[PDB]
């Protein structure tokens, strides 16, 4: 038994998209398909469920009237069509399987649950064209706890959409390096930071290189971070 | 809104002691309470903290295990059981009340402190 | 529904218990799911007392009064994830706020560092000033910005990293964005951090 | 005016009532097998239902083939010959022995046929067991059919009734013994119905042989004394006279099987109502098929006397009695269209759909008496081949297309199974027109070619 | 749904007894054979017991000596008595009925049920 999802990618707000969930390894007429949405940094939320046919079908109140769920039993697929999207629907969608007559069986002593899930497809709604990052130094100074330990960083700003990956000395430094999660700015672009707590003895008199990779722009940004 | 420490004084090495904090004017049911210590001619460092019921207690690395903290909302009193006392622990202990609901750290009111000295 | 212990600082080999409070007189047993940090969630308990085939015998369910509790007898280093409770209301499935477990550890005071905007950013026209806190364990902390002793708000944004696998610590950073004119108008920029491991809040300041 | 019409009608109500009783006994013999295996399981009921659905069309071929033997012995006995009847009867017995072989082979290929209809393995093995049990019954059934053709031809329809009834009432205990393993017999189960039907058919054959030997009524013919040797010339002659009236009886059943195939896409609550209505119409058809056989006997006898006008009068009174009984049974269907639909099923949707279809079934029953009595009437005239031409070109060419056009298509809002039934009406009508106009030409042809063709 | 209505279920302590019933309408039920199928989450639908038109019992492998199926014909019901229930028996039980739709049909028809939950625990 296995579930596989499809669709996702980038959509302009007010557009539309279609997600397909294909199930293999059981009888599609004995179970029902549920869609569960997880926003970045938030909890699980229920979107819509469909039984084998359109006789049984339900949607959450928060997305009632926008989304629409249908099922094709011939190829064992469930399609969720989303239209008139808004900026708060960018999330990861999971496909889950449950009992067919779950509402009839629901009671104080019974709750079947959802057994098998999918990998989940990412759908993001945005209003910015793909752009490369803007690396910037975050070097320490003579008053950054010099003589003991010091911290040196590499900032990345205004990139979209692929996760901008970072490395130090082309992968030759991994002791005490932190890369904070991306933060969605008010302009629609993302920001990110990396830091290292390297020793403060002239930073070892070694050159420090922050290497930045952004796949859609295929740009191997290289920034020599030096003490001001 | 007053905090008063009690218990401590002079004690032999390897002994046992119990400190208590009395709080007046406020209810410690909704807040958290912590204990700090300051050695003479030194700084003030963290010792222990006890959060609301069902959240657990957290201790510092230096005094882990030998120290335990408990709360009593009926008496509005926090208790600190200290065992295996050492001369290095000779210091003035100050209680503090974290009034922030989300435990972000307030320590808005402290106590007058109590000197605990260890010497054979 | 109401998963009250939204954070649990549990150690290894200890018994843990979390509770889901159905905030309505609606009859539906709670099903308990587990989600690892990043992957799809798995089903643990159904009907508030049964045991899904495959999960270890440690997980147990109960329903005391009108709430539903889940217990773990021993906490191996594998059961460190987030847990959700599912209920049904007529025809709508409702999950919970969420409950995340946390590795207990001695409290550490964060070290604070301040980075002013670099001269390379000035040519663009917008300057970002950042302050980071490193090696602390509670997960809570307060970061505030003061420009010429004026408390700013609505202009800063902060992020925090996941727990490490070498000392189970944390780190966070807050960035403040200002246009060139506003940056040049002011004189002194300071970032203050308050924490439970700190006797008094610690401020890092710099003058341009 | 009446004149001779009342006299011929009374002589036709008798000699046809015993045939009706024999036919109801024959159908009850299979009904008992189905309704008595349903007391063991549902698998055993569906198995002995599918096996019967495959067994009826196969044996109907030989049963129709011997209806050529019927008017042959009718004509001789009418003229006064009564001394070449034994030779014809013996040759017909050998013909039944020969025609049993292809039917036995076809039934031996049952396991292949039940693969092309999605039958699970348990139902398949039970069906194969039933078929391999009734294969032994096949030759006895064909020999009994030939023997009853001899007795019927001499206008003696009483014995086959009694031996028929004794068969039915002997299927009840023999089934019980074998299905439930009583009295030391093996516990065959649902298969035991077939092994009891075989025994009852052999018993009926033995009883009918006994009656012919002693009788004291047929003792003058002395059928089983000479034992005439086989003659291929006559054997071919008596096969060319019976094959056309077997092809038609095969093609009618195949037509209804095909219509069952075509109405399947319309749903599953429509096919159930369709088969309920068709099953009831099958018994209401048992009603006028008995009149047709008696009319064939009477016109064969009267052509033997060289009484052309008498043959015509017998045919006409048969065609009137068929219509009258058809009207009576059509009104009772229209009135009690709900009680009959409630005996079959308990699904109220099915009883509503079948209550609507049993309104077209009434017109169907009214037309399928003018068809059948007319077909039997000219069969006595030895006009076998004509039937096969006019019946076929009116059934397959008309009903199946106009059923599809007025049904699942709209080349004329597509109607449901009430379109297939309308096509059935359209076919049965004009079947009862071609078969009704051939008779009128025959009844008014030269007064000599009638007798000459009556010997053909 | 409509043809078959299951009744029974609830919270049964381990070692307890339960009696499920199944009411049939729109079915001849004198020639249709019946059965009960469990389906727990994670597993697949499986048979528990089945009775034919003649009352022949065909209990499953790990059901012997614990479940007894009975049937009534005056009032169309199929009873399933469960004894010595263990925590492995928690599932939703479905009443399945297969048999001829009418006396004129040849292929049998099958009707399922909505199902009744059965949870066994303290
Ligand atoms: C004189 O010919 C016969 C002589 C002896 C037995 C038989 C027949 C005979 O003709 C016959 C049938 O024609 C039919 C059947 C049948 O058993 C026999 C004989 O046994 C079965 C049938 O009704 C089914 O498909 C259901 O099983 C189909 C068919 O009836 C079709 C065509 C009929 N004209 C009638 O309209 C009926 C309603 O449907």
């Amino acid at each position: 038994v296995q579930l596989v999802e499809s669709g996702g990618g980038l959509v302009q707000p007010g557009g539309s998209l279609r997600l397909s969930c294909a199930a293999s390894g059981f009888n599609f007429s004995y179970y029902s398909i549920h869609w569960v949405r997880q926003a970045p940094g938030k909890g699980l939320e229920w979107v819509a469920y469909i039984s084998s046919s359109s006789s049984y079908t339900s949607y959450a109140d928060s997305v009632k009237g926008r989304f629409t769920i249908s099922a094709d039993t011939s190829k064992n697929t469930a399609y969720l069509q989303m239209n008139s999207l808004r900026a708060e629907d960018t999330a990861v969608y999971y496909c889950a399987r449950g009992y067919q007559y779950w509402q009839y069986h629901a009671s104080w002593y019974w709750n079947g649950g959802l057994d098998y899930w999918g990998q989940g497809t990412l759908v993001t709604v945005s209003s910015a064209s793909t752009k490369g990052p803007s690396v910037f130094p975050l070097a320490p100074s003579s008053k950054s706890t010099s003589g003991g330990t010091a911290a040196l960083g590499c900032l990345v700003k205004d990139y979209f959409p692929e996760p901008v990956t970072v490395s130090w000395n082309s992968g030759a430094l991994t002791s005490g390096v932190h890369t904070f999660p991306a933060v969605l700015q008010s302009s629609g672009l993302y920001s990110l930071s990396s830091v290292v707590t390297v020793p403060s003895s002239s930073l070892g008199t070694q050159t420090y290189i922050c290497n930045v990779n952004h796949k859609p722009s295929n740009t191997k940004v290289d920034k020599k971070v030096e003490p001001k | 809104v007053q905090l008063q420490e009690s218990g401590g004084g002079l004690v032999q090495p390897g002994g046992s002691l119990r400190l208590s904090c009395a709080a007046s004017g406020r209810t410690i049911s909704r807040y958290a309470m912590s204990w700090f210590r300051q050695a003479p001619g030194k700084e003030r460092e963290f010792v222990a903290v006890a959060r609301r019921s069902g959240d657990g207690a957290f201790y510092a690395d230096s005094v882990q295990g030998r120290f335990t903290v408990s709360r009593d909302d009926a008496k509005n009193t926090v208790y600190l059981q200290m065992n295996s006392l050492k001369p290095e622990d000779t210091a003035v202990y100050y209680c503090a009340i974290d009034s922030d609901t989300f435990y972000s750290g307030s320590y808005d009111y402290w106590g007058q402190g109590t000197q605990v000295t260890v010497s054979s | 529904m109401t998963q009250s212990p939204s954070s649990l600082s549990a150690s290894v080999g200890d018994r843990v218990t979390i509770t889901c409070r159905a905030s309505q007189s609606v009859s539906s047993a709670v099903a308990w799911y587990q989600q690892k940090p990043g992957k799809a969630p798995k089903l643990l308990i159904y009907s508030a007392s049964s045991l899904y085939s495959g999960v270890p015998s440690r997980f147990s369910g109960s329903r005391s009064g009108t709430d539903f509790t889940l217990t773990i007898s021993s906490l191996q280093p594998e059961d460190f994830a987030t847990y959700y409770c599912q209920q049904s209301s007529s025809s709508l499935i409702t999950f919970g706020q969420g409950t995340k477990v946390e590795i207990k550890r001695t409290v550490a005071a964060p070290s604070v560092f301040i980075f002013p905007p670099s001269d390379s950013q000035l040519k663009s026209g917008t300057a970002s000033v950042v302050c980071l806190l490193n090696n602390f364990y509670p997960r809570e902390a307060k970061v505030q910005w003061k420009v010429d002793n004026a408390l700013q708000s609505g202009n800063s944004q902060e992020s925090v990293t996941e727990q490490d696998s070498k000392d189970s610590t944390y780190s966070l950073s807050s960035t403040l964005t200002l246009s060139k004119a506003d940056y040049e108008k002011h004189k002194v920029y300071a970032c203050e951090v308050t924490h439970q491991g700190l006797s008094s809040p610690v401020t890092k300041s710099f003058n341009r | 005016s009446v004149h001779r019409y009342k006299k011929e009608a009374s002589n036709l109500i008798k000699l046809a009532t015993p045939v009706l009783i024999a036919s109801v006994a024959q159908t009850g013999m299979g009904f008992v097998d189905t309704i008595m295996a349903g007391g063991v399981s549902a698998i055993d009921m569906a198995a002995v239902s599918i096996a019967a659905s495959i067994w009826l069309p196969s044996i109907l071929f030989g049963v129709g083939l011997l209806m050529a033997l019927v008017p042959v012995v009718a004509q001789l006995n009418g003229a006064g010959r009564q001394h070449k009847i034994p030779f014809e009867v013996h040759q017909g017995l050998i013909l039944a022995l020969l025609v049993s072989v292809p039917i036995i082979a076809v039934l031996f290929q049952t396991q292949f046929i039940i693969r092309f209809m999605d039958v699970e393995e348990a139902m398949a093995t039970k069906t194969v067991g039933y078929m391999h049990a009734v294969i032994f019954a096949v030759p006895a059934y064909l020999l009994f059919q030939a023997l009853r053709s001899f007795t019927d031809g001499m206008s003696l329809t009483k014995p086959a009734m009694v031996i028929g009834f004794i068969g039915l009432l002997l299927n009840i205990p023999l089934n019980w013994i074998f299905v439930y393993g009583k009295f030391g017999a093996p516990e065959l189960g649902g298969v035991g119905c077939g092994v009891a039907t075989a025994i009852v058919y052999w018993i009926m054959l033995l009883l009918l042989l006994f009656y012919i030997v002693t009788s004291k009524r047929l003792a003058h013919v002395k059928v089983f004394e000479t034992f005439h040797k086989p003659q291929p010339k006559e054997l071919i002659r008596l096969f060319r006279l019976g094959f056309p009236v077997a092809a038609a009886l095969f093609f009618e059943v195949t037509l209804f099987a095909v219509v069952a195939l075509l109405v399947a896409p319309l749903g599953s609550t429509v096919v159930a109502a369709h088969q309920v209505a068709l099953n009831f119409s099958s018994l209401v058809f048992m009603f006028p098929m008995s009149i047709g056989a008696a009319v064939s006997i009477r016109v064969g006898h009267k052509l033997g006397e060289q009484d052309t006008k008498g043959a015509a009068i017998a045919a006409n009174v048969g065609l009137m009695t068929g219509l009258a009984t058809a009207c009576i049974t059509a009104l009772l269907t229209v009135l009690f269209r709900e009680q009959i639909a409630l005996l079959y099923t308990e699904n109220q949707v099915v009883v509503a759909l079948a209550m609507q279809l049993l309104l077209f079934a009434a017109i169907y029953q009214c037309m399928d008496a003018v068809q059948v009595v007319a077909a039997g009437s000219l069969r006595g005239y030895k006009d076998m081949t004509a039937i096969f031409h006019r019946t076929f070109i009116s059934y397959w060419v008309l009903g199946l297309p106009t059923g599809y056009i007025l049904g699942m298509t709209n080349w004329l809002q597509p109607l449901g199974a009430k379109g297939f039934w309308l096509g059935f009406i359209i076919g049965l009508s004009a079947a009862a027109l071609m078969l009704g106009q051939r008779l009128y030409w025959l009844q008014k042809q030269s007064d000599d070619v009638q007798l000459h063709l009556a010997a053909k | 749904q409509r043809q078959l209505v299951e009744s029974g279920g609830g919270l049964v302590q381990p070692g307890g007894s339960l009696r499920l019933s199944c009411a049939a309408s729109g079915i001849i039920f004198k020639i249709n054979d019946m059965g009960w199928f469990r389906q727990a989450p994670g597993k697949e639908r499986e048979g528990v017991a089945g009775i034919t038109s003649g009352g022949r019992t065909n209990y499953a492998d790990s059901v012997k000596g614990r479940f007894i199926i009975s049937r009534d014909n005056v009032k169309n019901t199929v009873y399933l008595q469960m004894n010595s229930l263990e925590p492995e028996d928690t599932a939703v039980y479905y009443c399945k009925s297969d048999g001829l739709i009418s006396y004129a049909a040849s292929q049998l028809s099958t009707y399922w049920g909505k199902g009744t939950p059965v949870t066994v625990s303290s």
